[PDB]
DNA sequence: GTGTGTTTTTTTTTTTTTTT
DNA sequence: CACAC
């Protein structure tokens, strides 16, 4: 038998306060809920947000007058699904009439409703039928509370308390709460079945049967009372026109490193959205999601095999993400700091020296355009430098600072074909790919193999990997900026040994780089000295030195690269002309040195000059490709080709 | 129509008014297109033409534009439907072809066997439905959709049969009888239908004697320019049938036009559960690839008696690079290359390009690819996209042993592309030389001993050792190249 | 009403072995 | 184990 127990929550009576919460609220037009029932019914929203907020408003208003409550916000935070329900039911009951002249172009399940009408009132004079869900043309969802800063948080409101992984104990289950955590796996967007809509072949009756189990099975059989009178015994044929679906989405989000205790491992989730919240989510995305945490079953025979030991999931019901008026800021800060010499130190304000190299970095940032074909707009820069020297910071702050900006060493990026079996997923990402309007940072780059080589010159003229699986030879696009963090082999650099014999990089490559720079470390009196003044305060006062400028958003790059794209400088006759003799005497003086053969110019040094010169006009306005920026070019250019020669 | 309260018979009779009376200048002015002082293009009734065309050829399918419906006037609430409800509207749209080039034949006194048209088929491929929907943005409101979509396909599935017609014959008086199938189904008979016999569960299904459709499922691939950068393109499963088939090679950027629909999937085999995913897919209705002549024969004769025909060849070969004559003129006498001596012969050239790295030895690389028919480009080193060799690999799916060809072999007459000549490795090296030497690749592996024609043509590029070639040291010493290969 | 049928897996990771 | 064949 069943035994049965007794509860304090009166469904009915928080029905009825539920629908005077919703018809008499009117936040600090009429009501508000009432405006968006309405346009719900003018379809121009299909997203009913529950805000917990709202609630607690109307809770204290008729507190003081009356007390007709029984605390709705912290009823509903223990059984969700339930009040869910409830909500889609004291809509439809309130359901405002369309006051809106809407195309009912295509209007299938308002056919439907009125053929199915008209068949049943021609014999009901005699001379409920539909579900509630499949009328629904909306779908509710639950909006957390915000932070109460008062004595009503009494260690209530879970959801207003954002949980990790392994703070969800299994007493959770059926509580609406919020997680805090990163996304790992999203999965397609599917149509999950509501209600089947089931035709029979004769006796002309629909049938619908609403499903929610995640596994079903069809009728088949005209048990209609026509059908069944008649003994005709037709079979139903399953109907999606009439059918009703949703899309769905399931994501797997796993915890934040913090949240995971010391020699520990990190837990997942996996998430169920569908409706209007599906493909609002990414793998790259850290977030605090707010949902109704349920025990999906092992329905079906794995039920038996396993037992009571259910898995659990998370029915998300809001995501807050983490991650001209700023254009008008960033003429402020053009005018006021000197962006070249200003940004360079903001882009490492910790790293003392090496100006130039940040300088180089910013003019990487903002890259060239040559688009048009008959070249590339992406400026690759290599630090082979010297072990010991900050390299891997700059990468790292680069990484963060530079939008799509990703960072990887040389061992371990490639790419993965149907990782996981039961899914047989296709074309799996990588790590070039993910930096695709952004930059890769390759630490390492001499400790990589010959296939990432391959891979990454692929990249490097053609802006586009690809892999060639079962001969499918599909392709991933990454116009990836590259740059590479490698160091000399057998550790420190020789001067005396040629550069191109101090790394294991064939030459080929290394010259089809835009630009490098030889960034080694000399012991001193004076810079070492102040280096280690400058990481000394960096300890006392866990922040940088400031002794100039220290800009720290990096959007102000972003908008120079808009506003430029689309101005392309255009190079001038002087400025070819310009460049062209700037190659005549680079390549002779390239021979009178024939003391490295690295320093022989190349067409390519003249494809690097120009996207220089056109990212160097590109933060500087439009058309500043004049003498003065090829002068700029050829500067750093020399510096960077003396670099090479460094004592 | 059931469930749109829509008449079949007033649709019917639109699309019979749109056929005919219906002329190109309607679409010349829906679009507002100013050149429509065109009149036979315009004025004249291109559907009717069509239908000639058509009675003159002996095809079935038709490929209609949307826009078109939206240019006549009766028809745009078909065009609505159409975008709504496409199976119903595509198959009377069909019926009313049949129909009406029966009347245009009964009409015109065009004599022609009236069953041959009848039992003939008719298909109407309506394109450029809509906008170009991204596959990303399928909310389910669009089953049973008439949807436009853009891609490039991953593979497909080979020939399916699906039993269209059941074949039943009677166990126990041998009473062959044929059940239509609709969705999927089987309606078996009852008993024999012949009377004298009548007995029921005698029938057996004659699988072979049955009735069979081509059914081909595709993997459709977002295109890359409109997928987002930051998420790989997604896949779908295109559906052919009856027609189409083997029309799209993979690898194909086509605009497909077709139903979106879905089935479930059932959850165990044996049993009718069934999993709440309802795999989806779409019913291909037309495919778009968006990608020898008495004037070109003239073409011929006239750049032939041009006096400055070798230069002009060898300029052509490479417009954007400069110099190079001499090395345009071989690669042109390689494009055409020797007679193939039969009685063996080569009569082909084999040419190199030593030198130090210069990005031109690739640009003319790309540029004699692009220029010849047949052959490939591939890197030596590299051979990314072509292992360069012919070997037989296990295919995963059903894990057969199946052999894939290299570069060399289906680069007869063409130009193989080498680039990175220098540093591929040894063992291609060998079949380089077994495909120069003996022209054809001999390959015993697994059980399989065979030998395949190569007969192709060799247009290597490599780089030489260092920063560049030493004009000084001799070509082998830079290159780094076995002399008998080089030679 | 007697008796069935699933759910149900071959990855990644070690260790060996022949070439390379 | 138990619901579906
Ligand atoms: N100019 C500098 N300013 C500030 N910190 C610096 C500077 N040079 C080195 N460092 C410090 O040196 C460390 C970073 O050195 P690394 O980048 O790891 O050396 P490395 O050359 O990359 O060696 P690897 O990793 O083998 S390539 C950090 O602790 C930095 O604080
Ligand atoms: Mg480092
Ligand atoms: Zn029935
Ligand atoms: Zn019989």
């Amino acid at each position: 038998a069943l035994p049965s127990i007794q509860l304090p929550v009166d469904y009915n009576n928080l029905f009825n306060e539920i629908t005077d919460f919703l018809v008499t609220f009117k936040q600090d037009k009429g009501p508000k809920y009432m405006a968006m029932l309405q346009k719900v019914a003018n379809r121009e929203l299909n997203s009913v947000i529950i805000d917990l907020d709202d609630i607690l408003q109307y809770q204290n208003e008729k507190f003081l007058q009356g007390t007709q409550a029984d605390d709705l916000v912290s009823a509903i935070q223990q059984n969700a699904n339930h009040f869910t329900e409830l909500f889609c039911r004291a809509i439809d009951n309130n359901m405002p009439l369309p006051t809106k002249e809407i195309d009912y172009k295509d209007d299938v399940l308002d056919v439907i409703l009125n053929q199915r009408r008209l068949r049943n009132e021609r014999m009901l004079s005699d001379r409920e039928l539909f579900p509630p869900n499949l009328t629904r043309r909306y779908f509710l969802y639950f909006k957390p509370l915000s932070q109460n800063c008062a004595r009503r948080y009494r260690k209530k409101a879970i959801s207003s308390k954002p949980l990790s992984v392994r703070q969800i104990k299994g007493d959770f289950l059926g509580q609406l709460i919020t997680v805090r955590g990163i996304i790992t796996r999203v999965s397609d967007v599917k149509p999950a079945v509501e209600v089947i809509a089931y035709t029979c072949d004769q006796c002309g009756y629909e049938v619908f049967q609403e499903v929610n189990s995640r596994t079903f099975t069809p009728l088949s059989e005209c048990t209609s009372e026509e059908c069944s009178q008649n003994q005709t015994k037709g079979q139903l044929f399953m109907s999606t026109r009439a059918s009703k679906f949703s899309a769905f989405q399931e994501c797997k989000i796993q915890e934040l490193s913090q949240q995971v205790p010391v020699g520990h491992i990190p837990r997942s989730l996996n998430i169920h959205v569908n409706g209007t919240l599906v493909r609002s989510l990414s793998p790259g995305d850290i977030v605090d999601v707010t949902g109704i945490f349920l025990p999906a079953p092992y329905t079906g025979f794995k039920a038996l095999k396993a037992g009571l030991l259910t898995e659990t999931y998370l029915e998300a019901q809001f995501v807050r993400q983490h991650k001209s008026d700023v254009e008008e800021r960033v003429m402020e800060l053009i005018t006021s700091g000197d962006v070249y010499n200003r940004l360079a130190k903001s882009i490492a304000p910790e790293i003392y020296g090496n100006l130039d190299v940040k300088k180089a970095l910013l003019l990487l940032l903002v890259g060239g355009v040559d688009k048009r074909v008959g070249i590339r707009g992406d400026i690759n820069v290599c630090l082979m430098g010297d072990p010991g020297v900050a390299k891997s910071q700059l990468l790292k702050a680069i990484c963060k600072i530079s939008p799509r900006g990703v960072y990887t060493t040389g061992k371990g990026t490639a790419a993965v074909m149907k990782d996981p079996v039961t899914d047989e997923m296709i074309l799996e990402g990588g790590a070039l790919v993910l930096a695709d309007n952004g930059i890769c940072c390759i630490d390492e780059f001499d400790k990589m193999d010959e296939s990432d080589r391959t891979a990454i010159h692929e990249v490097m003229e053609q802006q586009t990997i690809s892999i060639s699986k079962a001969g499918i030879n599909t392709t991933l696009n990454a116009r990836t900026s590259i740059l590479a963090a490698a160091n000399p082999l057998y550790g420190r650099y020789n001067p005396r040994l040629s550069p191109l014999d101090n790394i294991n990089l064939p030459a080929a490559l290394l010259s089809r780089f835009d630009i490098l720079f030889l960034m080694l470390d000399i012991p001193s009196r004076d810079d070492d000295e102040k280096l280690a003044e400058h990481v000394t305060y960096v300890h006392m006062h866990n922040k940088q030195p400031d002794l100039d400028f220290t800009p720290v958003e990096p959007s102000k790059m972003r908008e120079y690269i808009a506003y430029a794209k689309t101005k392309r400088p255009v190079m001038s006759e002087a400025v070819n002309d310009y460049v062209v003799q700037a190659y005549i005497r680079l390549r002779q003086d390239s021979k009178r040195e024939m003391k490295f053969s690295f320093g022989q110019a190349t067409p390519r040094t003249l494809l690097g000059i120009i996207r220089l010169s056109q990212a160097l006009a590109k933060l500087r306005l439009a058309d500043m490709v004049d003498i003065d920026d090829v002068e700029e070019a050829l500067r750093l250019v020399r510096v960077s080709k003396e670099s090479l020669y460094q004592e | 129509i059931w469930g749109t309260n829509v008449s079949i018979q007033e649709c019917t009779t639109n699309f019979r008014n749109f056929l005919m009376s219906f002329k190109y200048k309607f679409r010349k002015i829906l679009d507002e297109r100013e050149e429509f002082i065109n009149n036979t293009t315009d004025e004249e009734l291109y559907y009717i033409k069509q239908l000639n065309e058509m009675r003159e050829l002996g095809t079935s399918n038709l490929n209609l534009d949307a826009r078109n419906l939206l240019a006549y006037k009766q028809t745009e609430d078909l065009y609505h439907q159409l975008l709504n409800y496409p199976q119903e509207v595509i198959s009377i749209m069909d019926q009313t072809i049949k129909d009406c080039m029966v009347s245009l034949i009964v009409d015109n006194n065009l004599d022609y066997d009236l069953d041959e048209i009848e039992t003939k088929f008719y298909k109407v491929r309506p394109y450029n439905v809509g906008s170009c929907k991204g596959m990303r943005e399928l909310n389910p409101n669009d089953i049973d959709k008439l949807i436009n979509l853009k891609g490039l396909v991953l593979r497909s599935t080979p020939v399916i049969p699906d039993m269209k017609v059941a074949f039943f014959k009677c166990n126990v008086c041998d009473h062959t009888m044929a059940v239509e199938i609709d969705r999927g189904v089987i309606q078996e008979p009852a008993r024999c239908e012949r009377i004298d016999c009548n007995e029921p569960n005698s029938m057996s299904l004659i699988h072979n004697r049955c009735s069979f459709a081509d059914k081909q499922v595709i993997k459709l691939q977002e295109t890359p320019d409109f997928v987002p950068d930051g998420q790989t393109p997604h896949s779908i499963s295109l559906c052919v049938y009856d027609e189409l088939v083997d029309s799209c090679r993979a690898g194909d950027r086509i605009e497909v036009t077709g139903t979106f629909r879905s089935i479930p999937i059932r959850a165990n085999s044996r049993q009718r559960v069934l999993k709440s995913l309802y795999k989806t897919y779409v019913d291909v209705v037309h495919v778009k690839k968006v990608s020898i002549t008495d004037q070109d024969l003239a073409k011929i004769r006239e750049v032939a008696a041009r006096e400055d025909l070798y230069s002009l060849l060898a300029r052509s070969i490479a417009p954007s690079i400069y110099e190079l004559e001499d090395v345009k003129k071989g690669i042109l006498l390689q494009l055409f290359g020797g007679t193939n001596k039969t009685f063996r012969y080569r009569g082909d050239i084999n040419i190199l390009l030593c030198g130090d790295p210069s990005t031109s030895k690739s640009q003319i690389l790309q540029y004699v690819h692009k220029i010849t028919p047949r052959g490939v480009y591939t890197s030596g080193k590299g051979s990314s996209a072509v292992g360069l060799t012919a070997y037989i690999t296990r295919d995963v799916d059903t894990k057969q042993l199946v052999l894939e060809s290299g570069a060399l072999v289906l680069s007869d007459g063409g130009v193989c592309c080498i680039d990175e000549f220098d540093k591929m490795s040894d063992s291609t090296r060998s079949v380089l030389h077994e495909v120069m030497e003996q022209q054809t690749i001999s390959i015993a592996k697994a059980g399989i001993i065979t030998t395949l024609n190569a007969r192709s043509s060799i247009l290597a590029s490599a780089n030489p050792i260092g920063s560049r070639y030493n004009p000084n040291l001799p070509v082998t010493e830079n290159i780094d190249l076995p002399p008998p290969l080089l030679s």
